[PDB]
């Protein structure tokens, strides 16, 4: 996270860390969706490009942090993945195109003070929440800039407002489509921030004024570095692929 | 399910988070 703040504890209690078991490291940002089910980008499990072919047995989901490094004791939840399903229609070969994964845990997890699941848009929360100029927010361990701020000692939080289509489209020479969304503060705008290296998969929400409820909106999935003027960062559109979390929770609870 | 969305440590204590507001802030 770039020009963010400390998180509150339990702040954002959906927040998940992937963790790679060998080495011993942070892989992405994830979300508590259900007692079982943990969402993510697609990008994180599987991105061939890089080598990157990660199975059910090569992570653990850390539910519960506070802390990038500290394991916290009677605070953190450790699970292990039963399944991991990617989007079919996923895109690694060309832009990130539907960056979305489920993980399933293989046993359910006990919620607390600091574990708790976010909602998913419905079709009207989607419709009234996903405008210009409207702020969500994003959480992370990742990297504090893109190049004496390194890695943070616990959660960062940022709040970046949602922007218009054509100036996303204008900002990258990539390919954009409609399962996707940026966000982020425009040169003019005096403000700055942005999700950066390591904070994939992690979460975009929003807090509804109507039912107080906080909806994850988005994923991070990937920006042109890390806040850098004219860039913004590209969040997978939650609500445009519901059906494929629907239908999967559906099918394989 | 029917409790998604709201914070053990902050809505269910009817507390409030310190950037919170510059969210409700930007809808209007
Ligand atoms: C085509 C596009 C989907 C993308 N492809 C890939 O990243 C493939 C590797 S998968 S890892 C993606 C995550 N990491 C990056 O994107 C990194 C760092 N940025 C972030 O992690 C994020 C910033 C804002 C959000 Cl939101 S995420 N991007 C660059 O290195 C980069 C630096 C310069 C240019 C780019 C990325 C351009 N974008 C890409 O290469
Ligand atoms: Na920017």
């Amino acid at each position: 996270i770039v020009e963010g703040s400390d998180a509150e504890i339990g702040m954002s209690p959906w927040q998940v860390m992937l963790f790679r078991k060998s080495p011993q490291e942070l892989l992405c940002g994830a979300s508590l969706i259900s007692d079982r089910w943990v969402l993510t980008a697609a990008h994180c499990l599987l991105y061939p490009p890089w080598d990157k072919n990660f199975t059910e047995n090569d992570l653990l989901v850390r539910i519960g942090k506070h802390s990038r490094t500290r394991y916290e004791r009677n605070i953190e939840k450790i699970s292990m993945l039963e399944k991991i399903y990617i989007h079919p229609r996923y895109n690694w070969r060309e832009n990130l195109d539907r960056d979305i994964a489920l993980m399933k845990l293989k046993k359910p997890v006990a919620f607390s003070d600091y574990i708790h699941p976010v909602c998913l848009p419905d079709r009207e929360t989607a419709a009234s929440l996903l405008q210009a100029g409207y702020k969500g927010r994003v959480t992370g361990w990742g990297n504090l800039k893109e190049t004496g701020k390194g890695q943070p000692s616990v959660l960062q939080v940022v709040n970046l407002p949602i922007v218009e289509r054509p100036v996303c489209k204008d900002s990258t020479r990539i390919r954009i489509t409609d399962n996707m969304f940026c966000a982020g503060y425009k040169p003019d705008e005096g403000k700055r921030g942005d999700a950066c290296e390591g904070d994939s998969g992690g979460p975009f929400v929003m807090k509804s004024p109507f039912n107080n409820r906080w909806y994850q909106m988005g994923i991070v999935s990937w920006g042109e570095g890390c806040d850098r003027d004219g860039k913004y960062g590209f969040y997978t559109h939650v609500f445009r692929l519901k059906k494929w979390i629907q239908k999967v929770i559906d099918q394989f609870g | 399910e029917a409790d998604c969305g709201l914070r053990p440590l902050f809505e269910k204590k009817s507390l409030e988070d310190k950037t919170e507001r510059e969210l409700l802030e930007s809808y209007i």
